[PDB]
């Protein structure tokens, strides 16, 4: 009867009810993330929220290392994020083996988006409640930032944000690439690009951060790594001593 | 002037407003806005033709400027910040209670009244020079080529004709000229658009009233019937066809009780000369209109006669002169039309031909109706139904009832005919009775009408009926079909024939008929028999010497056709005639036709030959006798001639289906007076009425015989078997009688069948221990009929004798036909519940219960209990009830006997099988008592120590506890608590089948 | 032209006129409807007649007053028409055949018209009755069955004479009936007859003239019916509900049974009704659906409409001195509840929600009879509801939604009985907090409850500062004790409480309104982001606007600083495409009641809209969609529209600051989907100055227009509910000052648009940020013409 609300088929106005709902799930964690391009780096900041005093912060991560070169940050329930990370960690290992070069940021995204699409067209499987933000310093395109969503869509951003206060963060960035009129952040060392990404997020969220409320992921050529508890405090100390 | 009044601020039409600076200020500003929208329109259509978004925003700015004048109608209904009057009304109004409203509601209710006083103000006006300029623009837009523009403009030009006066005129005198253009400027999509306009509700409607312009328009839509290239021409046909269905004109003096205008007649003296003046102009306004159509009529017949060949929209014309050369309220029957309408038979096209007939038959039934009305066109709509050949008859006449009866049997010297459905009589006499005269006349008409009919019979050659019926047969091969439209056309040829105009002699339709009878071609036979039905509807047409040439041809023809050699294809047709003809003509207009089917050389009697043949009659004689039901039915013969003994089924069944019908014809109670009648109904035993339809003694005698003739023959099967049974006379009778009962219990004959049940029909039927296997053979379901007679139109006094027949003290007579009478009761009860006197409601229950105990049949002790519950469901009074419970649980209660014994008893003792079956039914008669009665636990407890015993009773006591634990399923979360008794445990065994261990 | 005037007349019935002129008018339309020979808009004329003869034109009955005022109409004309529908010999002429819509549809109209003019057939032509039957009867035969029967039921007048009465003709109906088995093609006419006739006798017996030539028609046990006549119709109705399902519109089929009850000789009838309920019992059960579940429902409702129907017509007559022992007693109302209570309770849980809404709506009809039984119903409904709010039905969907419908169709009555009313604060603050954001349906059925409780209750602190107060200590303890009692089998009659304690409970119960609205507003902003849509978006705004009007200044002035507060500081307009309606409109409704609140609310929407424009909002072009970076600017702009529209005269203060901001909003901000919004500012401000509308809707006025504080059930039953001092509505009437600003604007924006557009007629065909600007000015111009629409005169061009 009224069961086009429960599976991935067409409502009478060409709508996929289950996908629209799947999107609504990406906020359910209540973390926000943003990503930027440098002259030759890429940065992803996410929030870390550890309410339970019984937790171990070191195990609480929405930033995944997919390959030597490629990083991914998810907005969405942890279960679904891992289902996607595991699948990408493997699509990119297979890609290197079959084809002989490391797997490129934008190709991994097209491949997860294609995947995210099948869910969108097959009755029996459900999309995942995640929005995958992929970053790297791809050997042909430079700093890359490519985001896929439960709809099957992927596209590449100068910078981007995702989650609950997504549009407050987004509109901050827009007003800073209207002003430097380019496609990146003209700073050499990634450190200053991480400070900038934290700055423009404090500004946009109107709250300060401590070494414990952030997760930072960084991509340079030949590596993608994540910053430690302390590697961040350093970044914050430097913001505070100029602002 | 002003009656609406809405606080218009600038004073309510006082021209307290005209002397207001603030009011010339305001309109001087709407003028600028108007002249500015035109400034912008011209600036766009010139600089931006290829844009839709601009023109939409302008077209809404005009939907506003033209409408939002007194009121606010776009935006009118958006949810705003006022509580909705319609919502609040639902919340607060109770019905049958005057305005029980809270203060909040009264307040919107009042605001809602103001707001409706504003919208009342009719905004309808005269076009304002500038307003005409903008309406012309709104047309060039609804005449634009972009659907994204012309569709909102059209919707926008309609909100604008609601607002201007005779604006439809402005619109048409712009459309037509710029459609005539777009045609001589070729295949334009501006033609496609102009046609879309002509299909707008408000325009397409005012079209059937524009007599001036619809002249020119139809000829434009015709030129348009050429898809020179598009969806055009498909649209031009839908439109020209829509047109034929509107229009007309009313001359006829409103048959008005002059009291429809008098009560409002002003004192004013002859200042109501005005009325007799209007009467005169709305009378030449009319007569001009009426002439414009005749001018269009003749100007088309021009383009149809003279246009060597236009193709198949040859059809608009014909589809139209027809709803015209036969309208009346004027319409001068043109003879050049009747010529042209017929000379279109030369296109030998199925659709055209079907219509030439449909038209020629109406174009006459109109001229005919001028003679019958004596040119008093008014006389149609006056229910003093003129026709010179109709005659009223007084029915109260002490003597009448036996004129009818002895005049319906009269076929040679017939005094009156009722063509159609004969109502008067049947119930009672007394009314006046509209009837028809013998050897009906033709009547006279003036010369104009005369030369028109001449121009048909001079065109209905031996050759033209040849061409036209041939065709009707071939278009007919696909379908089958009959259409009276065909027959009511042949009666017409007959009127024309021997009234003077055709001269074809009837002996020409006898060949044309004998001609189309190929025992092979079905659609060809259907034409032959369509012809016959015409010759019998052609007695509304003189010559007693032709009505004898026709009575003679018909007894000769029905011979060739029906007297042996008859396929399920003919039978399919003729049998169609029998159900129809007697309803469109009194059959006494023919001595031979009826007195032919009733000539019954068809019903043999025994089988050591091939018996013979068929219902090569029966089912056709019957379907005539069914359609008269009243008239002609003198059948002294048939009753003395029926069979019953017949070996074949197809006949045994048919002799029954016929008698059924023969009985419904002598059962009409037609009484002398309404008064004589109601005095019979008043004095009836049941505070109710007379049995409607009551079988007349001389027949109650016949039937009784057929049942007691079958009781005579019970020696005939003294001991034979199923194979030597179907061959005895006792079976043959019995089978026929059965097929008859089956057909009485169906339909309007039930009230006839009742008196016989108690003595005849139920003693019979239960002719079933008269062999179960004999029924399986000649597939008869008695069980299903006997019991299906539990429901039916029984009357207060008949119930008595029926309950007494069941619950018989002779009961003990039958055997497992016992579980039969017991199922008939279960059904009676459901259809006579609430109608049974607590006396009867008991004679039943004491029978049912006397069966929970009958030694021998275990089969029935159970069917009894299942039924005892149907009773105890409507039995809420607590002392009839609680006094049963006790009667039953005395045969068991406590450990009357120790364990070893229960085992022994449970297997054999009947007095205890009953007691547990019975007490079981009681509990299963209260399925959902939402909070549970404490007599149920305490009495399942008495039943549980017994469902713990394997045997025959201990089994039907497990039934009772599982049946129960099941239906209580969803209410069980709760029922658990009224079982203190750890005899909750005591209910766990209970259900056991082979798959549990 | 006829048809036009026949309408402007229709328009004239809205005021009054002399019964002596109705005599005239009716006579015109009786004979007019029956014209023949031309195109006639009959439906209109039979409707004039039917409205001129209305039997309830605001409690006034014009058929009585027209009988008394000497109206008499020809029956031969009517019957002569209805008889063209009989078999006219010679088929070539028969004009009317049933079966074929176009014809049956006329017949159904004539028949309706006759029913209308049945009472104006000469009561005095003694041989009009007998003459007419002795004719129809002779016309009856199987082939006429269909056309005759209906005629009789609508063209023969209910006469009653010394020798020939109309009930004289009954024994003949129970001759046809009782001869065919259940057949709706027949029955429907029998019930319509013996019923509209039994209704008649009853009506006539009371108050008026107990006669019409014969009070020689005795009532007794079973109305005007024999013992066997009644007996028969009972087992026939049982036949319909259990076997043959043959009935249509049941209102008509039920009449005979209702109007055969005799208040002083019921008993024998109620005995017959009970056994009919005990038969029908199983077929209502929620899990026995079939061909019957419709008939039983449409009947159990049709019967309790048509009973309460009668009662409220008699209680209108014992407000005229005349009891009559035929009348329905307090003890009939009792045995009616006894019968249909399990029956109604089973039906309301039925699987079909429409077939349930029938059984559930019967609770309201029964409670209006204020029977001694009343408690039995309130007892069920309140347990079923309290269980549901305690999640004891969570496994079964229907019980939850059902027992919330039971409770809604009955809220208004609970606010009365001085015991139950206590519960109503609790049950409301419970519904509000249980408003789900995932279950669209549960929420629609909760708002139903919430808005019904607000429609009949004043949100007011009724505490005289009495110290013991508090919701716990004083209300809760009692509510739980009542519930414990009710749950354990006991009823509310057995429930004894001190009139002192029970009035502490009631007054202390009116404290929670504050802490509960903080929770409704919270639930509103959560709903701004849900794909609830339309029907239910509206219904929610009704609940927010009704809740406002039932609020005293103390509470309202709180609610206001709580929308104001939450509207600004909220984290609740994210998700794609929001329901701004649910929050902007409830603001407008604050300004309706308190214009004072506008001066500052508007100036804050403007220094917050200029803020969003200045920081890039509506910078990025798109038809089709509202950019999500705009969503905030769009909130503030909808609010400004919705809130100007209800500003009225308080807008005179900041006139110049508005106009100059509107011109700013159109200089900056171009974007086709924002311009359909910004251009509405001009309308919501012109409409607000010169549109004449209401302003006050409060349940109870001023804060002080004391009927006292026994003022709960909103006077919905008190006869003071409508004396003029209560209904002291406010109304905005446009003053000379407002019209004058009104016009200042019209010309100032009218010029602004025409200039900026006459400028752009130095044509850039490219731009496209050009066609955006011309559309803008043409929308601003347009919405400048509307709202500002009340100052124009249709007729101006004549003058």
């Amino acid at each position: 009867a009224g069961y086009d609300r429960h599976i991935t088929i067409f409502s009478p106005e060409g709508r996929l009810y289950q996908v629209e709902y799947a999107f609504k799930a990406t906020n359910q964690t209540n973390i926000n993330s943003l990503a930027v391009r440098g002259k030759d780096c890429t940065v992803v900041i996410s929030q870390k929220k550890v309410p339970d005093k019984l937790l171990d912060p070191t195990t609480v991560s929405y930033i995944f290392c997919i390959s030597r070169t490629i990083g991914m940050v998810v907005n969405g329930p942890i279960p679904d994020a891992r289902n996607a990370a595991l699948r990408a960690k493997a699509e990119a290992a297979e890609f290197r083996y079959k084809y002989g070069y490391d797997m490129p940021c934008d190709v991994l995204a097209k491949r997860m988006a294609n995947l995210s699409q099948i869910y969108t067209q097959r009755a029996y499987m459900r999309p995942l409640g995640v929005i995958l933000t992929f970053v790297s310093v791809d050997e042909e395109l430079g700093p890359s930032i490519y985001k896929t969503d439960p709809a099957g869509y992927y596209v590449g951003y100068k910078a981007t944000a995702t989650g609950p206060k997504q549009q407050e963060i987004t509109t901050n960035l827009e007003n800073h690439f209207k002003k430097s009129k380019i496609d990146h952040i003209n700073e050499e060392s990634w450190e200053k690009v991480v400070e900038f990404a934290i700055t423009h997020m404090i500004d946009a969220l109107g709250t300060e951060f401590s070494k414990n409320d952030l997760e930072v992921g960084v991509a340079t050529k030949d590596k993608f790594f994540t910053l430690s508890a302390e590697n961040i405090e350093e970044r914050l100390v430097a913001i505070a001593e100029q602002d | 002037l002003d009656i609406y009044t809405c606080n218009y601020y600038f004073g309510n039409t006082t021209e307290e407003k005209l002397q207001n600076p603030n009011y010339l200020n305001v309109h001087r500003v709407r003028a600028r806005i108007g002249h500015f929208f035109h400034k912008l329109y011209v600036f766009l259509s010139t600089n931006f033709e290829n844009n839709t978004n601009m023109f939409q925003i302008l077209l809404h700015g005009l939907k506003v400027w033209f409408t939002d004048l007194g009121q606010e109608t776009v935006f009118n209904e958006d949810p705003n910040a006022f509580i909705d009057v319609d919502f609040l009304e639902n919340v607060q109004s109770l019905s049958h209670v005057n305005e029980p409203f809270t203060r909040t509601n009264f307040a919107i209710r009042a605001n809602s009244l103001h707001q409706s006083r504003v919208l009342l103000h009719s905004t309808n006006r005269k076009a304002s020079k500038l307003e005409n300029l903008l309406l012309v623009d709104i047309i060039q837009l609804a005449t634009s080529l972009y659907p994204d523009i012309y569709k909102p403009a059209q919707g926008t030009l309609v909100h604008c004709m609601k607002q201007l006066v005779g604006s439809y005129g402005v619109v048409i005198n712009k459309i037509i000229p710029s459609l005539e253009k777009a045609i001589k400027d070729h295949d334009y999509m501006k033609i496609q658009v102009i046609l879309n306009v002509l299909l707008i509700k408000k325009i397409h409607r005012k079209l059937m009233t524009d007599y001036k312009d619809i002249g020119r328009l139809i000829f434009l839509l015709i030129e348009c019937c050429r898809v020179n290239e598009l969806e055009i021409g498909m649209y031009a046909d839908k439109i020209l066809t829509d047109i034929v269905i509107g229009i007309k004109i009313p001359s006829s003096v409103c048959v008005i009780s002059d009291q429809a205008f008098l009560p409002l007649a002003p004192p004013d003296g002859t200042i109501n000369l005005q009325v007799e003046a209007v009467k005169l102009a709305k009378k030449k306004k009319r007569e001009y209109y009426l002439s414009l159509l005749v001018d269009l009529q003749d100007k088309l017949l021009d383009k149809l006669d003279n246009e060597k060949d236009m193709g198949w929209k040859i059809r608009m014309f014909i589809l139209r002169f027809v709803t015209q050369i036969q309208s009346n309220l004027e319409s001068k029957p043109d003879k050049r039309a009747v010529f042209s309408i017929i000379s279109q038979i030369s296109t030998k096209h199925p659709e055209i031909i079907h219509l030439v007939v449909k038209s020629l038959l109406s174009t006459c039934n109109k001229i005919i109706s001028l003679s019958d009305y004596e040119y008093d066109i008014t006389r149609a709509y006056k229910n003093e139904f003129n026709p010179s050949f109709v005659e009223i008859l007084d029915t109260s006449t002490t003597s009448f009832p036996k004129t009818f009866t002895e005049e319906m049997n009269n076929f040679d010297n017939p005094k009156y005919f009722i063509d159609l459905r004969a109502y008067v009589g049947w119930l009672c006499w007394g009314r006046l009775m509209y009837v028809m005269s013998p050897k009906a006349l033709k009547l006279n008409l003036r010369e104009n009408e005369l030369e028109v009919l001449k121009t048909a019979g001079h065109l209905l050659t031996r050759e033209f009926l040849r061409d036209v019926t041939m065709n009707l047969v071939q278009d007919n091969e696909t379908r089958g079909v009959f259409s009276s439209g065909n027959v009511s056309f042949f009666s017409l040829v007959i009127l024309l024939i021997s009234s003077g105009f055709c001269e074809l002699n009837m002996s020409d339709l006898f060949e044309l008929c004998e001609s189309y009878y190929n025992k092979d071609d079905k659609a060809s036979m259907i034409m032959s028999v369509e012809i016959v039905a015409g010759l019998v509807c052609g007695s509304k047409f003189m010559s007693v010497s032709d009505l004898d040439k026709r009575d003679t041809f018909i007894e000769n023809f029905l011979a060739k056709c029906l007297d042996y050699e008859l396929n399920h294809d003919a039978f399919e047709i003729w049998s169609t005639l029998a159900w129809w003809l007697p309803a469109v003509v009194d059959l006494r207009r023919s001595k031979t036709f009826f007195c032919h089917f009733i000539n019954a050389d068809g019903m043999f009697d025994r089988e050591s030959d091939a018996a013979t043949h068929q219902t090569s009659k029966i089912y056709m004689l019957r379907s005539i006798l069914m359609s008269m039901e009243f008239r002609a039915p003198d059948v002294g013969k048939l009753f003395d001639e029926l069979v019953f003994d017949h070996p074949y089924d197809q006949v045994r069944q048919a002799v029954a289906k016929l008698l059924t019908t023969l009985v419904q014809n002598q059962s009409n109670p037609s009484i002398s007076d309404p008064t004589t009648l109601l005095e019979a109904e008043r004095n009836d035993p049941d505070g109710l009425g007379l049995p409607l339809k009551s079988v007349p003694e001389k027949v109650d005698a016949y039937i009784k015989k057929q049942f007691e003739i079958i009781k005579n023959l019970e020696d005939s099967v003294v001991g034979l078997n199923p194979q030597q049974f179907i061959k005895t006379d006792y079976f043959y009778r019995t089978s026929t009688i059965f097929y008859w009962i089956k057909e009485m219990a169906r339909g309007p004959n039930k009230v006839l069948l009742v008196p016989y049940l108690v003595d005849y029909v139920l003693p019979f039927l239960i002719g079933l221990v008269k062999h179960k296997d004999v029924c399986a053979l000649a597939s008869l379901d008695p069980v299903r009929l006997y019991a299906g007679l539990g429901y039916m139109p029984i009357r207060k006094n008949h119930v008595a004798a029926i309950v007494d027949y069941v619950c018989s003290s002779n009961v003990a007579l039958s055997s497992n036909q016992t579980k039969l009478q017991l199922a008939f009761i279960q059904h009676f009860l459901s259809a006579e519940l609430l109608q049974l006197t607590e006396e009867e409601k008991n004679k039943i229950l004491e029978f049912v219960v006397s069966n929970l105990y009958n030694e021998q049949f275990v089969e029935v002790r159970v069917r009894a209990a299942s039924i005892l519950s149907d009773i105890v469901h409507n039995w809420k009074e607590e002392q009839p009830l609680l006094s049963l419970i006790e009667r039953f649980a005395k045969g068991l209660d406590v450990n009357k006997y120790t364990s070893k014994e229960r085992q022994k008893l449970s297997k054999t003792d009947i007095k205890i099988h009953g007691n547990v079956l019975g007490l079981g039914a009681i509990i299963s008669a209260f399925p959902y008592v939402f909070p549970l009665p404490p007599w149920i636990p305490k009495n399942l407890s008495n039943l549980s120590s017994w469902a713990r015993t394997s045997g025959m009773t201990g089994n039907a006591a497990k039934n009772t506890i599982s049946e129960f634990k099941k239906v209580r399923a969803d209410t069980w979360k709760f029922d658990r608590a009224s079982f203190n008794t750890e005899e909750l445990e005591d209910l766990e065994g209970v259900l056991w089948r082979s798959y549990y261990a | 032209n006829v048809n036009h005037w026949t309408n402007e007349l229709k328009n004239c019935l809205h005021f009054d006129f002399p019964v002596a002129l109705r005599k005239s008018l009716a006579t015109v339309y009786y004979y007019l409807s029956l014209v023949q020979g031309q195109k006639v808009y009959r439906q209109m004329h039979v409707d004039m007649f039917e409205r001129l003869v209305s039997l309830d034109d605001d409690r006034t009955q014009f058929t009585e007053l027209l009988q008394k005022q000497g109206l008499l109409l020809d029956h031969q004309i009517m019957l002569n028409f209805l008889c063209e529908f009989l078999p006219y010999p010679d088929p070539d002429y028969a004009r009317y055949e049933l079966s074929s819509k176009e014809d049956l549809q006329l017949f159904r109209l004539l028949l309706k018209h006759a029913h209308n003019a049945k009472p104006f057939f000469d009561k005095s032509k003694e041989s009009l009755l007998v003459d007419t039957m002795n004719f129809l009867l002779s016309s009856l035969a199987p082939s006429t069955m269909m056309a005759v029967m209906p005629i009789v039921t609508s063209v023969v007048p209910y006469h009653y004479h010394i020798h020939s009465k109309i009930i004289d003709y009954f024994p003949f109906c129970y001759s046809i009936w009782s001869s065919v088995s259940a057949n709706v093609a027949i029955d429907t006419h029998m019930y319509d007859f013996v019923g509209s006739i039994s209704k008649d006798v009853h009506n006539k017996i009371l108050s008026s003239e107990h006669e019409k030539d014969v009070v020689g028609v005795e009532f007794g046990e079973f109305g005007i019916f024999t013992d066997d006549q009644m007996t028969f119709m009972f087992n026939r109705l049982q036949g319909h509900l259990r076997t043959d399902g043959q009935i249509h519109s049941y209102s008509r089929t039920v009449k005979p049974f209702v109007y055969a009850i005799n208040g002083s000789k019921k008993d024998r009838f109620f005995e017959k009704l009970v056994s009919l309920a005990k038969a029908i019992e199983t077929f209502i059960h929620p899990s026995n659906n079939g061909f019957w579940t419709k008939p039983n429902a449409k009947f159990v409702h049709a019967f309790i409409k048509s009973y309460h129907g009668r009662v409220k017509y008699e209680e209108d007559i014992c407000a005229r001195g005349v009891t009559n022992g035929i009348c329905l007693t307090s003890f009939c109302h009792e045995e009616i509840v006894e019968i249909f209570l399990n029956i109604i309770s089973l039906g309301s849980q039925n699987k079909n929600p429409d077939i349930a809404n029938y059984y559930i709506s019967c609770f309201a009809y029964l409670l209006e009879l204020d029977p001694s039984n009343a408690y039995l119903i309130y007892d069920k409904i309140l347990i079923d509801l309290y269980d549901t709010l305690a999640d004891q039905f969570i496994n079964s969907r229907h019980r939850i939604i059902s027992s919330l419908k039971q409770f809604t169709r009955v809220i208004r009555f609970i606010v009365m009985d001085k015991l139950y009313r206590v519960h109503i604060t609790n049950v409301l603050s419970m519904l509000v907090s249980k408003l789900d954001m995932n279950d669209t349906n549960l929420t629609s059925n909760l708002i139903n409850g919430i808005v019904s409780i607000a429609a009949f209750i004043p949100i007011q602190d009724l505490t005289g500062e009495d110290d013991y107060i508090s919701f716990e200590s004083d209300t809760l303890p009692l509510v739980q004790q009542h519930f414990y009692h009710i749950k354990c089998g006991e009823s509310s009659k057995t429930f004894r409480v001190d009139d002192e304690l029970l009035n502490n409970a009631f007054k202390a119960s009116t404290t929670v309104f504050q802490s509960m609205l903080k929770v409704y507003v919270e639930k509103i902003f959560q709903l701004v982001d849900v794909d609830l849509e339309d029907s239910l978006v509206t219904k929610i705004n009704q609940t927010t606007m009704i809740l406002q009007e039932s609020m005293d200044d103390k509470i309202f002035n709180y609610f206001a600083s709580l929308l104001n507060r939450n509207f600004w500081s909220n984290d609740s307009f994210k998700e794609k495409d929001p329901n701004y309606e649910l929050v902007t409109i409830p603001l407008a409704a604050l300004v309706r009641r308190n214009n004072g609140l506008s001066k500052e609310l508007v100036r804050t929407l403007l220094f917050h809209i200029k803020e969003q424009i200045k920081r890039g909002a509506g910078s990025v072009r798109s038809t089709s969609e509202i950019q999500q970076r705009d969503v905030k600017l769009v909130l503030y702009l909808t609010a400004l529209n919705d809130v100007l529209r209800n500003c009225h005269e308080s807008l005179l203060e900041y006139s110049d600051e508005l106009i100059t901001f509107m011109k700013y909003l159109y200089d900056n901000v171009t974007n086709p989907p924002l311009d359909v919004i910004t251009s509405i500012v001009i309308h919501s401000a012109l409409a607000t100055l010169c549109t004449t509308e209401i302003t006050d809707c409060r349940l109870f006025p001023e804060d002080s227009k004391i009927p006292e504080k026994d003022r709960w059930g909103g006077l919905q039953f008190d006869p003071r509910r409508f004396d003029k001092q209560h209904l002291s509505f406010q109304w905005h009437v446009p003053s000379s000052d407002e019209i004058t600003l009104s016009i200042s604007i019209l010309e100032s924006l009218s010029e602004y648009c025409i200039n900026n557009v006459e400028e752009l007629m130095k044509a850039p065909r490219h731009d496209s940020e050009y066609g955006d600007m011309i559309q803008k000015y043409v929308l601003v111009m347009t919405h400048t013409l509307s709202g500002s629409s009340l100052l124009f005169d249709p007729d101006f061009n004549k003058y």
